[PDB]
């Protein structure tokens, strides 16, 4: 994804 | 969902089914895996739930039935609920779920892509809303996750079929004119997850709707691209 979440 | 058919195991793997155990142990909303300790869903699935030890968060389920006493689940160690939420009508239903243990990825249970911020001119042809609500207004929860593809509407077309309401850019709409095929009852929550080069997003977030699957009453959204930042601030925080 793009958006990236840790 | 109405108008729509068995999904099949592994299809829609971010899906979750969020149950509550009080008085007793039922399922309560839909919800998508976004982060490995993360789900988003709606807000207004919390209405009167005082505390996040009620929430069973179960990943990789195709059918209800694969949920018993010895079934694992994610236990919930905080509910964010966007501060500008009164009600789903009026928008910014959207609520992150923080789980007590992380989500081993797999192909029964990964995240879905976000929308990206330049993806706000992108024209999603391919969208599906998925859950295991009713079949009708009265009905009952389903076994099996149902799926069922639906086009988007544009907020001008949305408006006209909602007059009285507000209808907002942080708002999708998706129906036919025709009526036929929509979420309802015991979906909301779930993902509106539309396919685009390829990738999954996001789109929206299961809300509110007059009737299901009326003609003319399209399906209303939380529409997560207008969130991506919200998002961002409560999971990415320091
Ligand atoms: C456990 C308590 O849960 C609740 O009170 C609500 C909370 C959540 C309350 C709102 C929720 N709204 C939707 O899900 C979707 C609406 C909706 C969305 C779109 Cl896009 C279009 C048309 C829509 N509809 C208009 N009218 N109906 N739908 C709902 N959910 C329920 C009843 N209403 C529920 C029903 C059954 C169960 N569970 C069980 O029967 O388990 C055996 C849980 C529910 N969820």
């Amino acid at each position: 994804c793009t958006t990236k979440i840790k | 969902i109405v108008g729509g058919t068995a999904s099949v195991r592994g299809e829609w793997p971010w899906q979750v089914t969020l149950h509550t155990t009080s008085p007793t142990q039922r399922h309560l909303c839909g919800g998508s895996i976004i982060g490995n300790q993360w789900i988003l869903t709606a807000a207004h699935c919390f209405y009167g739930v005082e505390s996040p030890k009620i929430l069973r968060v179960y990943s990789g389920i195709l059918n209800q039935s694969e949920i018993k006493e010895d079934t694992s689940f994610f236990g919930v160690q905080e509910i964010i609920i966007h501060d500008q939420y009164k009600m789903a009508e009026s928008g910014y239903d959207i609520a992150l779920l923080k789980l007590e243990t992380t989500v081993g990825y797999g192909d029964s249970q990964r995240p879905i892509c976000l929308p990206s911020k330049g993806d706000r001119n992108v024209i999603y042809t391919d969208c599906w809303v998925t859950g295991w609500g009713y079949r009708k207004l009265r009905d009952k929860i389903q076994n099996t996750l149902q799926k069922a593809k639906i086009p988007l509407v544009t907020n001008e077309e949305c408006q006209k079929r909602y007059r009285g309401h507000k209808i907002t850019h942080k708002m999708i709409c998706a129906g036919y004119r025709e009526g036929g095929k929509d979420a309802c009852k015991g979906d909301s929550g779930g993902p509106l997850s539309c396919k685009h080069n390829e990738v999954w997003h996001l789109v929206g977030i299961t809300s509110w709707g007059e009737g299901c699957a009326q003609r003319e009453r399209p399906g209303v959204y939380t529409n997560v691209v207008e969130y991506v930042d919200w998002i961002l601030e409560k999971t990415q925080a320091v």
